[PDB]
RNA sequence: CUCGA
DNA sequence: GCATCCGTGAGTCGAGG
């Protein structure tokens, strides 16, 4: 449940990404390129940030 | 809204990097802008503001006996760091007599009371053998950047205005990340980097700099 | 700008720094007032903006003028989406689509 | 950032000393980005009028106004006497700062374009 | 990029053997809960709480960083893998 | 106007005549016959799409309505013309490569 | 009770409740499949003494990322009048589910002229380049998209 | 040949708009006094807001009232228009009542009168009453700064209460103009005029003051330094 | 199938 | 040594229904 969500899940969660990284990956995927690896920071709102050096 | 937390991190009397957070959103920006531009234009300095050399007419002569031109001399005085000990003064005349086979540092100029050379190694030129340099410095006290052709001051006929750079400040750098405090999200977190000439040394550049602008605040008092 | 000079208030120092940029970009005439250079941009479609952050002028005149926009209909909310585990195929064994 | 100014109105006119071109830019009939030829080899008023010790004392100019990123200009770099803009030793600067490493940095970059 | 990336690459003939040996070292680190670091105190990962640092969680991080001193040893047969395992379990349980 | 118009979105006077009710749910209209005609309007509801179906009443009590007169403005509808957004101040600049 | 807060009586949620990801919006009981209880269960239920109920939790809650307000609720049962459902069907429940959806960053949108583009950054007012006369703008579109 | 303290004149017209000029600066001080002041101005002020709204008979925003034109979502719209002038600094939250019936177009002027609160807009329109249209509303006006989403803060009175989105900043526009100016022999000096635009529930003279102040409490935190334990 | 990249 | 009939491929992911 949403409303069962307290603040302290969320910096536990900060230590469980430690150093990890997330694949990103958009289709079509042409070339390996198109599989990312990121080290992913925690935002608020529901849309991927990805950088623009890598959009080409 | 916990008051933020001030680090210092300082690199001798030339560097210092400056921390604060965490700040309400946009004042990271709000107090690293004006800080900026009070600190490149407001804190008291000193500079070569004038110089005359014997037997030199213009800016664009040449020197007989010496290797550099009167423009690289001229460039090496702006690079001189001079601190006046004694908040009264406001200007001196430095004097220089030197020839022969020498190289000819800031150490050479003959000492005056309460004036001080921080840079003593700093190269003025080289002279060869019958080279001969007879040269007085005016250095003023003020503030910012001050073009030669603005000032224009000559205490003779043949006394050469120089770019007048006061500002014991070289470079100010800032930048503003966002931050973050338990649940508070769009924080700021400010970092100012400060580089200055020893002169004076960042922070007291800084603390200068908060007090210009806090004393300016005062001004919205009496109608 | 008439409403403006009719307030009380002259041109801007930031206002005629821009101006200097515009002259050297060819957008105004040399010789002009800053009226009438500020009147041959707006003519251009362009105006002088401030920096919000600084408060120093963007160093040239920007295009600035009333578009219609829309919201289309493919919004995040619609569209994030993420799994652990869940439901998988009766005869693959294969997560759900 | 590194694009430099050309500019039209001084126009290719002779000069034998430096101080008679800064008097005719005064005058506001030589544009401050315009090639001249003072003496024998060809230049700009820029270059005589504004010449710095080191990029922090061009880069102090530009905060200040009297000079433009985009303005030709005389700046004194690792020992060297270029005639560049603030805005290339700018990125100069920005490079060596980058890597760390002034020399290398120096000779990766390309400055006169 | 990773920290030191340039160096490890330059320590393989291969860079999917630095992949393998980054990896076995942060599972042999996770099976003994880090009591087998190389790492000196001083030279520990960390990570930033709330409270303050801590130990960095991430072996993988650990392995990359111990790699980088030198204090690793790496190829192929250097020990039956039976006799690896019983060493590393009598020198810290589990 | 006239996308509004042929799409039925919006509401239109019968005949000419006199606004004799209006409410959030029903505009009352008298016409010149003398007859009272009763108009319900649509209030929040769902499309296909789940995008809200609503009519605003655009008329008030005693107001004077000839023929085609907009009585409600339906859905992307403003004053009888289609409104499909919103008219911005745009500045044509990057910014910080946002 | 925490959980069953926004039910009716019938075990409906009540129209005008805001409901969240998780919050049931219409509760239901099945009957358990023919339950062999595992030796575990038996040891467990021996411990704290509770009968297993014969029903289980079949409800309708809001999905992930989902919710709102409720306004309109709609029930249709067998053996009430006008009312005729697919065989085996004893009744069905309807809720309507309303979101006022404000800008977020992701969203889309175009002009039609074929620019379009997601919002990237909602910046604060202060923020924003503005007129002298402190008019600031509204949107900033990108040159090179012409 | 250092500046001194300049000039500070103010120029009011009602509670509504203010000029502040300051005059003489050094080159430069009319952007770095004036732009700080400006961020500050339009988005640290506190104000007061319509935080939550109670209709009789309306259990949603998503709703109409019989003898009602406006719809609930565009008349609680109205209300985020709503100016409220707190003259008690202590008072932090007030509930206005109105009650309405009868063809009528209510205005702001029908909420009942509250000790120590005025209503700085009173002609802004509310809803249009018909024959038989009843309204009865009770809107929750709070003390606030900043933008606050009717998500965030989730203020209900009442069950059937409705939140409402909180915009409590009373400053409405700031611009400021920098004008060349000179005081003896030195030029390129700058005067800072500061315009000011408030909806009357605190003066621009007022707010002018507690952004200074907010911006000179600011420049206190650099008065205790730490040294980096980072080495 | 229709829509999106 | 050469035309004729047959079988088979024809981008990705994602969404709605
Ligand atoms: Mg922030
Ligand atoms: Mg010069």
């Amino acid at each position: 449940r949403q409303r069962d969500i307290k603040d302290e899940v969320w910096d536990a969660l900060e230590e469980v990404i430690h150093g990890k990284v997330v694949l990103l990956n958009r289709a079509p995927t042409l070339h390996r390129l198109g599989i990312q690896a990121f080290q992913p920071v925690l935002v608020e709102g529901q849309s991927i940030q990805l950088h623009p050096l890598v959009c080409e | 809204l916990k008051a933020p937390v001030f680090t210092v991190r300082t690199q001798g009397r030339e560097y210092g990097e400056f921390v604060l957070e965490p700040l309400e959103r946009g004042f990271g920006v709000t107090l690293g802008n004006p800080l900026r531009r009070i600190l490149l234009s407001s804190i008291p300095g000193t500079a070569v503001t004038s110089v005359y050399i014997e037997d030199v007419l213009h800016e664009f002569s040449t020197i007989p006996g010496v290797k550099e031109d009167v423009v690289e001399i001229i460039l090496n005085l702006k690079e001189l760091v001079v601190r006046f000990l004694n908040p009264s003064l406001q200007t001196v005349t430095l004097l220089l007599k030197a020839e022969g086979p020498k190289e000819v540092k800031a150490r050479d100029f003959l000492p005056v009371a309460d004036v001080e050379i921080m840079n003593p190694d700093l190269h003025i030129a080289t002279l060869e053998e019958g080279g001969r340099l007879n040269m007085e410095v005016r250095v003023d006290r003020g503030v910012g950047y001050v073009p030669a052709e603005k000032h224009g001051i000559k205490d003779r006929i043949n006394a050469i205005p120089v770019d007048a750079v006061f500002s014991p400040v070289r470079r100010v750098a800032f930048q503003v990340e966002d931050t973050r405090l338990g649940q508070r999200t769009d924080l700021d977190k400010l970092t100012l980097r400060i580089w200055t000439d020893g002169s004076v040394t960042p922070l007291e550049a800084l603390n200068q700099a908060v007090e210009i602008l806090r004393e300016h605040l005062t001004y919205f008092s009496n109608p | 700008f008439g409403k403006r000079k009719g307030e009380g208030f002259g041109v801007d120092k930031r206002e005629v720094e821009v101006l200097r940029r515009a002259e050297k970009l060819g957008l105004v005439t040399p010789g002009k007032t800053p009226e009438e250079q500020l009147k041959e941009l707006f003519l251009q479609g362009k105006v002088v903006l401030y920096d919000g952050r600084t408060g120093e002028p963007i160093e040239g005149p920007i295009v600035v003028g009333q578009m219609f926009i829309m919201k289309l209909y493919h919004m995040v909310e619609d569209k994030m989406h993420a799994r652990s585990t869940g439901p998988y195929s009766l005869i693959t064994q294969q997560p759900l689509g | 950032i590194t694009q430099v100014r050309k500019e039209k109105k001084g126009a290719g006119l002779e000069f034998a000393t430096p101080e008679e071109a800064l008097a005719a830019h005064e005058r506001g009939e030589v544009a401050l980005n315009a090639p001249i030829k003072v003496a024998g080899r060809e230049t700009s008023v820029g270059r005589l009028k504004y010449v710095f010790a080191n990029p922090d004392e061009a880069l102090l100019a530009v905060a200040h106004g009297i000079v433009d990123l985009q303005d030709v200009v005389t700046v004194r770099y690792m020992g060297k006497r270029l005639e560049t803009s603030p805005g290339r030793i700018l990125f100069a600067r920005i490079v060596a700062e980058a890597v760390e490493d002034e020399k290398v940095a120096w000779e990766l970059i390309q400055l006169d374009v | 990029a990773e920290p030191g990336i340039d160096k490890l690459f330059g320590m393989v003939d291969s860079k999917y053997r630095l992949t393998v040996v980054v990896a076995k070292r942060a599972q042999q680190l996770l099976r003994h809960g880090f009591k087998n670091t190389v790492l000196e105190p001083e030279e520990r990962p960390k990570m930033q709480t709330l409270e303050g640092l801590f130990d960095d969680p991430n072996a993988v991080t650990w392995a990359m960083k111990e790699l980088l001193t030198g204090r690793l040893v790496f190829g192929e047969n250097l020990v039956p893998e039976d006799r690896l395992q019983k060493e590393m379990e009598r020198l810290y349980p589990v | 106007e006239r996308v509004v118009r042929d799409s039925l979105a919006a509401l239109y006077a019968e005949e000419d005549g006199e606004v004799a009710k209006v409410d959030g749910n029903r505009i009352v209209v008298r016409y010149e016959d003398g007859r009272l005609v009763e108009y319900p309007l649509r209030r929040f509801y769902r499309s296909n799409q789940g995008t809200a179906l609503d009519q605003r009443p655009r008329v008030v009590v005693g107001q004077r309505v000839r023929k085609g007169d907009l009585l409600a403005d339906g859905p992307a509808s403003e004053n009888g013309f289609l409104a499909l957004g919103q008219n911005v101040l745009v500045a044509i600049m990057p910014f910080d490569g946002y | 009770e925490a959980a069953l807060r926004d039910l009716d009586e019938e075990g409906v949620v009540r129209i005008g409740a805001e409901v969240k990801p998780g919050d049931i919006l219409v509760g239901r009981t099945s009957f358990k499949g023919e339950s062999e209880p595992t030796p575990e269960e038996r040891l467990l239920r021996s411990i704290f003494g509770e009968k297993a109920r014969d029903v289980k939790d079949t409800s309708l809650r809001v999905p992930p990322g989902e919710g709102g307000i409720v306004v309109r609720t709609v029930r249709l049962r067998r053996g009430d009048p006008g009312v005729e459902l697919k065989p085996g069907v004893r009744e069905v429940v309807r809720v309507y589910v309303a979101q006022k959806r404000k800008l977020q960053v992701g969203d889309k949108l175009a002009n039609r002229h074929g620019n379009k583009g997601v919002v990237a950054k909602i910046l604060p007012v202060e923020d924003m380049p503005h007129l002298p006369d402190g008019t600031p703008v509204d949107v900033i579109l990108n040159p090179l998209g012409v």
